[PDB]
């Protein structure tokens, strides 16, 4: 969620992203991105696509 | 009067700064869109997402802005001597004379170590100590020095001193120096260009 | 024979350091001798001054090939 | 290590600069306006007189 | 410059239909033949010359005396002036120099 | 930042990956000249300049 | 005037001519430094001299290779060339039985006639420029750097070199005013040397496209 009303949670905005591209950091912005925010599972049909 | 005229002017850099806030960002976010992908690969090649070869060599040198000391170049071989020469007297060893210096340099950069470092930077190298080998000969003549040593104001002999270890010394910083200043291999070269030009 | 160049960039240094930090969090066993301490990036770190990590670096060339090094043959430095 | 309203203040020698500097300016101004209300003033090649 | 017809009051055109030319209305019959010169016009309008000699055309131009500059003084810039903008506005001039690499040129 | 009321974020990565990455790229020891010309950025500051 | 126009002639000449050396065509020292007064004791005053021919040159030949190949220069008067007369030169140029052709027009040239120097034959071309351009030698600039065109073994070796395929090089448009200078076809690459600040240099390459 968004607010400090409701329990916050801070953003990692669009320039960030680009600060950690320039570092060339490539597992810590993924960490950050994914794997802390909406890392979900899924299953997919080859057949079909 | 002046108090109404100086509230006039001093609300323009309000003003400006308040519309800085979104020219900048826009430009630096279209900047860092078009250049996020560029890459440094192990050919020292520099390529896009697709492999097309953007430049045959980073910035035609290869080096990394980041590590340079001078002015957009790797060294300054005044500082670099001048240190050497600071930390490592040579209170035993006799100076060098013209010819004595040139002899030992060519002896010293010979080895193959030195021919796998860049060409360009060897002609510096030699241009710099031709330079201070040229240098050192006014001084001995001013003054009427022999080069055998056998003068006995001995004080003369501290104007322009060097010994060969410092020689040796100067040589081998000057090319790890050059060697470490490197753009290495995966950076994200694209996004540093975006970076740096829009801040 | 190998081109690329001898020094190991700072990039593999930190996926290496990365890399065996999970390996020894996860229960694996430690080359060096270990004084006590109990952060397991530290005890990587220390493998790495001593020489002693097992992985291998794969440099690949945007061509397809490949080249293979040791991390005990890059010269690690500062 | 302070700052106060005594190393402010100006000292004496600067008030007379200032006044024979104002009035000289001034004087220099109103004979360029002179000089340019008659027609006199010279135009300077890179730009019409105002 | 403009006329109109006292009979009716609008603006008349100029036409030939007989031995000589006329000052004619159309909503009215007035007619005024002319025969005799009138000494102004609507200052017609053709636009801005720059290049049409532009370089080095014809040499026929070539000039003697010059002024000279208050700083460098080498020996090519003879003089020039031009024209601003119709017939009956002042005339500007400038002097220019050039060799290389500044912005030199004065009014 | 000024110290006039700013506020800062923080975020403590959840991986060993992560971590080491974080230390060996971003640490500040490792980042005391900036690279759009390689000069200093980290340097002394007023009131120890003094 | 009546020596302007003699002025832009002989510049013209020289420059085409200029063009057709780096070529590689046959050309003769002692005219390369033909002189504005030669060009006057060569040929007389305006009044004397008739644009469509005065200046025609035919007299180069591919000789490193083959003298055998022979290139024509066409100088049209006309402000804007029509289909006649570039049937004319076609026809002579048929008489003559050579491959490539150049053109020189004034001002321009007629629609009509710009579709149809597309078109004329896969066997035959046709080169086109105008006198403006013409006035000055691009490649003597300093804007420019130095382009070499070369040969198939150094582009295979340089595509040896650097492990690519031939279509990963960076491009640089046929319609290049440069390209017409050197009149390179698609498929070609060109070497560059561009002069760097300091006495270094760099090498790069450009395929055409
Ligand atoms: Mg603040
Ligand atoms: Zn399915
Ligand atoms: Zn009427």
């Amino acid at each position: 969620t968004e607010g400090r009303s409701r329990d916050g949670g801070l953003r990692l905005g669009e320039m960030e992203r680009d600060c950690l591209i320039g570092y060339g950091a490539s597992m810590l912005l993924l960490e950050r991105l994914m794997i802390s925010s909406d890392a979900f599972e899924v299953d997919v049909c080859g057949q079909c696509g | 009067t002046e108090f109404f005229f100086h509230t006039m002017a001093g609300r323009e850099g309000l003003v400006d700064t308040a519309v800085k806030t979104a020219e900048t960002g826009y430009m630096q976010r279209r900047l860092v869109k078009s250049l996020e992908d560029l890459c440094s690969q192990y050919d020292l090649t520099v390529r896009s997402s697709t492999g097309d070869i953007i430049q045959f060599i980073y910035g035609g040198d290869g080096l990394d802005p980041a590590a340079m000391e001078g002015k957009d170049e790797p060294l300054e071989f005044k500082r670099v001597l001048d240190n050497i020469k600071a930390v490592f007297p040579c209170p035993s060893e006799p100076a060098l004379s013209k010819n004595e210096l040139i002899l030992t340099t060519e002896s010293i950069m010979k080895k193959s170590e030195f021919l796998c470092c860049q060409d360009s930077f060897l002609q510096e190298i030699k241009k710099f100590i031709k330079g201070v080998s040229e240098k050192i000969k006014k001084t001995r003549d001013k003054y009427g020095i022999n080069d055998n040593g056998t003068t006995e104001p001995r004080v003369l002999y501290q104007l322009d001193r060097i010994t060969p270890t410092q020689v040796e010394k100067f040589l081998e910083t000057c090319r790890d120096k050059y060697m470490r200043a490197q753009m290495e291999p995966g950076s994200a070269v694209g996004a540093l260009c975006a970076q740096s030009i829009g801040e | 024979k190998r081109i690329t160049t001898p020094y190991m960039t700072k990039y593999e240094r930190a996926r290496v350091l990365g890399t065996r930090a999970l390996q020894i969090a996860m229960c694996a066993p430690v080359m060096v001798e270990l004084e006590g301490e109990t952060d397991p990036l530290l005890i990587a770190m220390k493998e790495l001054k001593a020489r002693k990590i097992p992985i291998i670096i794969r440099r690949y060339l945007p061509d397809g090939s490949y080249e293979d090094w040791g991390v005990d043959e890059l010269i690690i430095t500062d | 290590f302070s700052i106060g309203i005594g190393d402010v203040t100006p000292g004496q020698g600067l008030l007379k600069a200032k006044y024979e500097l104002l009035n000289a300016g001034y004087k220099k101004c109103d004979e360029y306006i002179e000089a340019l209300n008659t027609g006199k003033l010279q135009q300077q090649p890179g730009c019409t007189a105002e | 410059m403009l006329l109109f017809c006292p009979g009716c009051g609008n603006g008349l055109i100029v036409e030939e239909g007989q031995r000589c030319h006329r000052f004619s209305c159309n909503t009215c019959p007035y007619v005024h033949n002319i025969t005799r010169k009138v000494t102004n016009r609507k200052y017609p309008k053709l636009k801005e010359v720059d290049d049409v000699l532009g370089g080095a055309a014809a040499w026929e131009n070539v000039d003697s005396t010059a002024e000279s500059c208050p700083k460098c003084e080498h020996p090519r810039a003879y003089f020039m002036q031009l024209q601003t903008r119709s017939a009956d506005e002042p005339m500007t001039t400038f002097y220019k120099c050039c060799n290389a690499q500044c912005g030199h040129r004065w009014r | 930042a000024d110290f006039d009321g700013d506020e800062m974020n923080l975020h403590l990565p959840q991986t060993e990956e992560a971590k080491a990455e974080a230390l060996v790229l971003m640490g500040t020891k490792a980042n005391l000249v900036t690279p759009r010309n390689g000069e200093p950025l980290i340097a002394a500051i007023q009131d120890f300049l003094t | 005037d009546d020596e302007e126009e003699t002025y832009r002639l002989w510049k013209i000449r020289k420059t085409i001519m200029q063009l057709c050396h780096d070529r590689g065509y046959l050309v003769t020292q002692d005219e390369l430094d033909q002189t504005l007064e030669e060009f006057k004791a060569q040929s007389g005053d305006k009044p004397s001299e008739g644009r469509p021919r005065r200046t025609d040159l035919t007299v180069l030949v591919a000789h490193n290779d083959d003298p055998t190949d022979q290139m024509f220069v066409f100088f049209p008067e006309e402000p804007k060339v029509g289909i006649k007369t570039i049937k004319v030169y076609c026809q002579r140029m048929q008489e003559e039985n050579i491959t490539r052709a150049l053109i020189v027009v004034q001002q321009g040239m007629t629609p009509s006639a710009k579709q149809s120097l597309v078109d004329m034959a896969p066997k035959y071309i046709l080169e086109q420029f105008l006198q403006q351009e013409l006035l000055i030698n691009i490649t003597e600039h300093e804007l420019v750097p130095e382009h070499v065109v070369m040969t198939k073994e150094e582009v295979t070796e340089l595509l040896a070199r650097y492990k690519l395929r031939e279509n990963q090089l960076p491009r640089i448009q046929a319609g290049d005013p440069v390209a017409r200078y050197f009149g390179i076809k698609r498929g070609q690459v060109v070497k560059i040397i561009r002069p760097s600040e300091t006495a270094g240099r760099y090498i790069t390459y450009r395929l055409v496209q």
